[PDB]
């Protein structure tokens, strides 16, 4: 389905469609904070009647957004989330119109047994609820995170460019009987600013810093006790992509000095969706912030990525909103939130 | 020598009520015997028995509820059902199994003092106390009132 | 009627209707023949004919498995108190609708688990299964390039046989020894295996050597893969990396010969732990670890 | 109301994340509490037998007596004084020794029970209908659980293999007891223990009344007892969300050798020991105890000795710190046998969504 009938009525989807293709959105965060916002203008403004057409309709706009930019998971979570919050509420509401449906827990196996009203104010409300969850995560992170970690322990970081884990790290330096060192990673190409910003924030709140260049974290791994990573996506295999630069190397800088590994993360942030290739998933950067000239650029060419991927061979736990979870069991939760239709849009 | 069934025939039939001990568990249901409708095993499947987790409920227990389906009358296969009993009727089947179990006792003194097989005073009895009467136990209290 | 002699008379026929989906076939025309109304006279009819059938088995799993979903799916239909004759009938139209689904559910793989074939990616495939090798055939009219090393797995001479259906695809092969398969993993992207059954715990049950590539492949970081069809589930947990059920020898050890007749003897199945496996594919989605448990405990509902 | 603060030895430098000190002897208390409950408090600060399982099942017992003797008062309803009571025995019993998981779920499906039961039904009719129901709900979660959990074991064990075990963990005592006689077979047994409780050899003790072949070893000495050993039995406490076994004091040391020496471990458990709370290493919550009972020297717990050590108030730094709940790591164990018949540690919580 085009955007031919979604014009006069919706110009917001175009606006967003520019704002990933240029670059002008960032952060996950505010990706699907404007979907919420689209999904929000589409169901107040359109006129539909029938329910499965309006389905449809929806997931032919979500394969359209995710076509239009592949690096917004948030954005294909987002969608994919209220998706199953409709199904469900229709697969209710069919039950009441057609006149045991409660075997024992709620599992898989949809390959053996077969099978007006308030549905679009449910629909509404979904969406509120979703925009809540999003604006309050750190308050479910910090009763299960604030319990491993520490007096005397040193923790290195590499992606200082999380809010997420920052506001994690400042609410346990709040507490007067924690005490811990911290390391981080520079990043060199891209990261660079944020660790720096990253490193004047800890000075702020009085926690002691230690700034690192990427070659160093070896000299380090000895006397390091945990590593914490400031993801972007989360996988159903349990892997990471990270927001930028210097974070495969350190993982396995850790697993081979038995230095465990933490992740700190949003249900949002955790896509459904399997990482066959990095090849694929993984954005590239920009070389002109390496190496200036062009006429050497003839004979230098330069390799650099911005987004970095973990394997799930490494990091251990998930600590979200609603707990901490172990690589192994991750998919559950993402299956909890997300149906297995509602993936190849 | 226990044995005897606590009718006249030996299979039952379609809709009527009986009391099982539970002695098997799992896979199937459960190849048991029964404490109303002779001793012989009587299956059911594990659906019937749920109704409504499970891995603390029956597992050979005390005894139940069931109401027989189906019934084998030339080798001996029976079927039964737990959630098919009404709650008004699990009451009547709890004292029609009290009733044979007081008729099951009685015809065991018997059995023990003149040292005879106790199929044939089984035989004996269940002819004008079970079938013309009504049952052996208000036969009983009938005849201790007033032979 | 049978079931054992059923299940023989699939000599020169096989592939697409696999093995354990043939028994299946063959435990629903059993079923449906002496009434299937009777929980009594049928059930411990059909326990006895799998008893008879696991007596019969030499080297094989998965028709144990197979049998179990079928019990499962019998159970499931009156689990609704519905008619007693619409509930039958629905049993019995599930037999060749279970087949038809062995279909289905291979279009539904060989278009999900192509992706993890990247562009230009040497592979190295061991222990032979359905799945793996339609994603291989699929791959090949996607127009993907991708390179394949044989490797010479010894159980009736699989090697050979695996070296030969790949000549009729036109992909370029050579062979590799089991021995050598160490000196393999550097030129070798990813590691593909197809699995005989899949562990409660969530590790493998299969042939004459994939645990000792599952272990190499763990110390050369290079990827492990398990791809099959979603039925070879048992509840199962060997305990133990050399503990298995068999029909055969434990490792025995022979006398003093001289004319030569008592030797090959060695463990032809073998079990390898779960931390072993990257990744696992099935038509149940893109799940691997903690996964088929899941699946199984939903089974099972224990 | 009782003694609070006041402990004996240091604060310490390192490890100081839980409480260190209490009453032995009695001395000021309430007039109001159970004895049932001080005999109890009274047992587990100084117990040779105990290792989780058992203490529930007595802890159980205890409360099904004191509703046996609970008399409702005229004026205040059951749903009155009865929760502070039982938050006061938690309490003491906290003093006396930190709780185990399965003493948590009882108390919640304690607390459920108030909650269920209105105060409009008949004094003697309520807690007769109570304490059947507690019964048939130890019936089930323990011992018919456990009656599994012996079956599902015995399928697994090969005939005549060796064993090496830990701890005073009752449902191994009752494997290996029907193992020598109910099954016949050819059953090595060996048991390895600490310093600060003796749990293997009371283990080891009963197994020689049953009559079984024993070897009894220490940490020391592995690496010579190994170099032999099939399947490792490990005494579960707790399995939390993430699979990490926490478990007693020589357990990890064993699960590394056993990983590492081929052959692996398995580890018999509850459907009532899983938690939700989550760790990763021994430091974060560890059982503490006072190192009064790492004075005596060698042989026998009362013993009495005019020995080298004897000071730690006084004494220049001489933390001799022990401690009692450890983790396994993650990995090393592959088999849990439960309510739900099996599974690995890898899969850990799916029985809390369960239930």
């Amino acid at each position: 389905h085009p955007n031919a009938a979604t014009s006069d009525v919706n110009v917001t989807i175009d606006t967003f469609v520019a704002k990933l293709k240029r670059r002008q959105v960032q952060g996950s965060y505010a990706i699907a904070l404007e979907t919420l916002q689209l999904l929000m203008r589409f169901i107040s403004a359109a006129r539909w009647n029938h329910v499965n057409d309006l389905i449809e309709q929806i997931r032919d706009l979500g394969n359209s957004l995710e076509k239009a930019h592949p690096t917004a998971f948030s954005c294909g979570n987002v969608i994919r989330r209220i998706l199953a919050v409709l199904r469900d509420e229709v697969e209710e509401d069919t039950m009441s119109t057609t006149v045991v449906a409660e075997p024992l827990i709620s599992s898989m196996f949809n390959l053996l047994q077969k099978p007006k009203t308030d549905y679009r104010q449910v629909a509404i409300q979904g969406i509120k609820d979703l925009i809540d969850e999003i604006k309050n995560i750190d308050e479910g992170i910090q009763q299960i995170a604030i319990d491993l970690i520490h007096d005397h322990e040193i923790l290195l970081t590499p992606t200082p460019d999380s809010k997420t884990v920052l506001k994690f790290l400042i609410t346990a330096r709040e507490r007067s009987n924690r005490t811990f060192t911290v390391l981080v990673t520079e990043g060199f190409p891209n990261n660079t600013k944020n660790a720096h910003e990253f490193a004047k924030k800890l000075a702020q709140h009085n926690i002691e810093t230690l700034v690192v260049p990427d070659s160093a974290v070896f000299a380090l791994m000895s006397r390091v006790g945990k590593v914490i990573i400031g993801t972007k996506a989360v996988f159903v295999n349990g892997g990471t992509i990270s927001s930028n630069s210097g974070v495969s190397s350190v993982c396995e800088c850790a697993r081979e000095f038995r230095t465990p590994v933490f992740a700190v993360a949003g249900l949002y942030k955790l896509s459904p969706l399997y990482p066959f290739d990095v090849e694929k998933f993984v954005e590239f950067g920009g070389s002109q912030r390496i190496l200036p000239r062009m006429d050497p650029r003839k004979r230098l060419d330069t390799v650099n990525q911005i987004t970095d991927y973990v394997p799930p061979e490494n990091i251990d736990i998930y600590i979200t909103n609603v707990g901490g979870f172990n690589p192994s069991f991750i998919y559950r939760i993402a299956w909890d939130n997300y149906k297995q239709i509602d993936v190849h849009l | 020598t226990s044995h005897c069934r606590f009718y006249e025939n030996k299979y039952p039939e379609i809709d009527d009520i009986v009391m099982v001990n539970v002695q098997q568990i799992a896979e199937m249901g459960a190849y048991v015997k029964l404490l109303e409708y002779d001793n012989i095993e009587g299956m059911i499947l594990l659906s019937e028995l749920s109704r409504r987790s499970i891995q603390k409920l029956i597992r050979v227990g005390k005894n139940d509820v069931a109401v027989v389906l189906r019934v084998d009358k030339e080798k001996g296969y029976i079927d039964l059902s737990k959630r098919r009993v009404s709650s008004e009727d699990i009451i009547k089947c709890e004292e029609k199994y009290q009733k044979s179990k007081t008729v099951h006792s009685i015809l065991r003194y018997c059995a023990e003092k003149f040292q005879i097989p106790l199929e044939e005073l089984y035989k004996t009895i269940a002819w004008p106390l079970s079938r013309k009467f009504g049952h052996a136990y208000e036969a009983f209290k009938l005849s201790i009132i007033d032979e | 009627f049978n079931i054992t002699e059923t299940y023989l008379r699939f000599l020169e026929e096989d592939t697409e209707m696999t093995m354990p989906i043939a028994a299946i076939e063959a435990l629903v025309t059993l079923l449906r023949i002496k009434t299937p109304e009777t929980a009594a006279e049928m059930i411990n009819t059909i326990k006895s004919s799998t008893e008879e059938l696991i007596k019969s088995i030499p080297n094989s799993v998965s028709l144990r498995a197979g049998c179990d979903i079928f019990m499962r799916f019998v159970l499931r239909n009156l689990h609704l108190y519905g008619d007693w004759e619409n509930c039958k009938q629905h049993l019995i139209e599930n037999g060749q609708l279970f087949v038809s689904r062995a279909k289905k559910s291979r279009n539904k793989i060989a278009e999900i688990g192509v992706d993890f074939i990247a562009d230009d990616d040497i592979i190295l495939v061991h222990g032979y299964s359905r799945a793996v090798f339609s994603l291989l055939n699929h791959a090949a009219n996607k127009f993907i390039r991708f390179r394949c090393v044989v490797t010479e797995s010894r159980p009736s001479k699989q090697g050979n046989q695996l070296y030969t259906l790949l000549e009729q695809k036109g992909i370029p092969v050579t062979l590799i020894v089991d021995s050598a398969v160490g000196a393999v993993i550097d030129k070798v992207d990813k590691v593909f295996v197809g699995a005989e059954g899949v562990a409660e715990s969530g590790g493998i049950i299969n042939l004459v050597g994939t645990y000792s590539v599952g272990v190499l492949a763990h110390n050369a970081r290079k990827p492990f893969y398990v791809v099959t069809e979603s039925h070879k589930f048992v509840r199962m947990f060997p305990l133990s990396s050399d503990d298995l059920p068999m029909a055969g020898p434990p490792l025995d050890f022979t006398r003093r010969t001289d004319d030569l007749e008592d030797a090959l003897r060695g463990p032809t199945i073998d079990y390898t732990a779960q931390e072993y496996i990257t990744a696992l594919i099935t038509d149940l989605g893109v799940l691997t670890p903690s996964a088929v448990s899941e699946e199984l405990i939903k089974m099972w509902y224990d | 109301p009782g003694i609070s603060s006041v402990i004996p030895t240091v604060l310490e430098q390192s490890f100081d994340n839980s409480s260190l000190i209490s009453v032995k002897e009695l001395l000021l208390n309430k007039d109001l509490i159970h004895p049932s409950i001080l005999l109890l408090t009274s047992h587990l600060a100084h117990y040779k037998i105990v290792g989780s399982i058992p203490r529930c099942i007595a802890m159980l017992e205890v409360f099904q007596i004191v509703i046996k003797d609970y008399q409702t008062p005229k004026g205040t309803t059951l749903s009155r004084n009865l929760t502070s009571y039982l938050s006061h025995q938690i309490d003491l019993l906290k003093k006396a020794r930190p709780l185990s998981v399965t003493m948590g779920n009882a108390i919640r499906w304690l607390k459920q029970e108030i909650s269920l039961i209105d105060p409009s039904t008949p004094d003697k009719a309520a807690k007769k209908d109570l304490c059947e129901k507690i019964g048939q709900f130890a019936k089930e979660k323990i011992e018919l659980a456990d009656q599994l959990i012996i079956d599902n074991a015995s399928t697994q064990i090969e005939e005549s293999t060796t064993i090496v075990t830990y701890g005073s963990s009752k449902v191994l005592t009752e494997l290996l007891l029907h193992n020598a006689i109910s099954l016949k077979k050819n059953i090595k047994v060996i048991v390895v223990d600490s310093r600060p409780l003796f749990e293997g050899r009371k283990m080891a003790e009963t197994l020689r009344n049953a009559g079984v072949n024993v070897m009894y070893a220490l940490i020391t000495s592995l690496d010579t007892i190994f170099n032999d050993v099939d399947y490792v039995f490990l005494g579960a406490h707790s399995i939390l969300s993430n699979g990490f076994l926490y478990s007693r004091a020589g357990t990890a040391m064993l699960a590394m050798s056993a990983k590492r020496r081929n052959i692996p471990v398995l580890v018999c458990c509850e459907s009532l020991k899983f938690s939700q709370r989550v760790q990763l290493d021994s430091v974060t919550f560890n059982e503490l105890a006072d190192p009064n009972d790492l004075v005596n020297i060698d042989y026998e717990n009362p013993v009495e000795r005019r020995g080298n050590k004897g000071a730690l108030l006084n004494q220049f730094i001489k933390e001799r710190k022990f401690e009692k709940k450890k983790l396994a790591m993650e990995n090393k164990p592959k088999g849990n046998k439960i309510g739900g018949k099996k599974g690995s540690e890898g899969e850990s919580k799916d029985a809390s969504n369960e239930e």
